[PDB]
Formats: structure tokens, C-alpha cells, sequence
């Protein structure tokens, strides 16, 4: 997996490649 | 949170799936 | 009738766009 | 849910907005 | 909406979202 | 036959590379 | 223009919105 | 125009440049 | 069935975050 | 190939791996 | 073609369409 | 490589179509 600064639309397209069918929540303080 | 984790910061693929339900 | 797989991973950068720091959950 | 209700139809910003925290 | 810089790609893709059926005009300078 | 609103966010993304400081019109 | 506005500068969804047709 | 053209086949770069400004 | 181009888009980015400095070979 | 495993089926994380270097 | 640094996710993409039926390979030093 | 002269530094398209196959 990549080693990198994960942010706005590009940690939100981790999360859904990452948490599968699990899903996830987005939500940043 | 995840922006101070990931974003901010570097998150390994663990710290992630973190934020997923 | 469209892949939900790439609906979804569309959906959920648009949302990000719309919902900016209210966040949002997603679920396949 | 938003995948029935947005991926054969466009949801706008406004209707994108019920899914939002 | 989200508040933040919006740049090359991102920017269109906002642009594509907001404008919906209108559609819009991305001339940079 | 594929989705118009997901091509139509695929095409616009393109046009952004191809056409740089050109610019470009879009309408769905 | 555009990006003096949205990318250099941060945009309003109403200043976005100017670029619409 | 460009869904009609670009949506069910491949237009390259050369192809999308027709539809720059 | 998947318009093959849009699915393509996706998975080269999906394989970037996955295969990360391993880096990938991609092929339509 | 990734396109028939992955298009009309999702693959993983853990699957996408068999097609990095 | 946009003259622009092109990094991470937004370069995997450049080369997508600029290679077309040829194909690419990213591989990061 | 391709990150030092197309992320780090800028490429023009022919540069990019180096890494092509
Ligand atoms: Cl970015
Ligand atoms: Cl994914
Ligand atoms: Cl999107
Ligand atoms: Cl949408
Ligand atoms: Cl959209
Ligand atoms: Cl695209
Ligand atoms: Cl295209
Ligand atoms: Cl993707
Ligand atoms: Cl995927
Ligand atoms: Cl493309
Ligand atoms: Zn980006
Ligand atoms: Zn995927
Ligand atoms: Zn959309
Ligand atoms: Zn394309």
C-alpha cells in the first residue's frame, strides 16, 4: 500500500478501496 | 482524526482501516 | 443498469465535494 | 439509499446533501 | 460544500458537480 | 451503453490533461 | 480568472458557481 | 459531440483535442 | 458489462494506491 | 487478466496485489 | 497537454490516456 | 525516473510517452 499524505478526495478513494464492504465514515474534525 | 492521522500526517494501511465501520 | 463498484467510488468523491467538514458515512 | 437513489439518475448537489453528517 | 483550494482536476470535477445541466466553461488565464 | 453522468466525469477529468491552458466548454 | 479565484484563493460554492453557464 | 463521440469508444488525445478551446 | 475504458481509468489509480513503490504494469 | 477478474467483480485490496511488480 | 507537475494518482492517470492501446509502466525509483 | 522528471520536475508529453510501452 502506498506510503504518502492521504488527503480530501484521495483519502476518501483509500477508504473506500481499503474498507471494502465494510464502508466507512469520513469524518474529519 | 483522520485528517490529523493521514492527511496531516502519514497513515500506514492498519491506521486506515481505522476508519472503516 | 451501472457497475455499482464504480457508481460508488464516484459517489463517494462527490460527497466529499457536497459534505465538505459535516463528513458522511458510506457503505457499499 | 444513495446508490438506488444516485446512480441511474443524477442526484444534484441539494440532494447529495441528505447523505451528508 | 467544502471549503478549500481548488486546483487542475479538482477544480473541473467541482465545476462538473456544481454546475449540473448548466454545464460551465474552465478557461484559466 | 455506458452512464452518461459517469463518462461525462471521466471525459471532463481528459479534457483538463489534453487541453491545459486551452481550456474547454462542457454541457451534459 | 478561475484559478486566482478557486485554486490560488479558496472559492465560495456561489463564487464556483460564476463558472457555470 | 464529445459523449457522443468519446463515451462508447476510446478518443485518444488527438481525438479530445478537437473539443479543447 | 463494463465500458472497459471507464473501468480501466479506475483500476490504475485502485493499483497505484495498492501496489505503491512497487509501482505496476498496466495494459488496455 | 485485472480487467476480466476486476471489472464485472470487485477485487480487493488483497487480490489488486497479484498485479503490482 | 497541461504542463504541470503530475504526481501520485494524477500522473497513473496522464499516462492512461496518453498511452492508450500501448499501455505503461509505472515504476517509481 | 518517471516521479523525478514528471512530479518532482515537470515532463512535456513526450517525455510522459517515455514510459510507455
Ligand atoms: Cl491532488
Ligand atoms: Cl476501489
Ligand atoms: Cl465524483
Ligand atoms: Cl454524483
Ligand atoms: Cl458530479
Ligand atoms: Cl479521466
Ligand atoms: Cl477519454
Ligand atoms: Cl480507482
Ligand atoms: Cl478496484
Ligand atoms: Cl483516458
Ligand atoms: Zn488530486
Ligand atoms: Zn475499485
Ligand atoms: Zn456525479
Ligand atoms: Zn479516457
Amino acid at each position: 500500500f502506498v506510503n504518502q499524505h492521504l488527503c480530501g478526495s484521495h483519502l476518501v478513494e483509500a477508504l473506500y478501496l481499503v474498507c471494502g464492504e465494510r464502508g466507512f465514515f469520513y469524518t474529519p474534525k | 482524526g483522520i485528517v490529523e492521522q493521514c492527511c496531516t500526517s502519514i497513515c500506514s494501511l492498519y491506521q486506515l482501516e481505522n476508519y472503516c465501520n
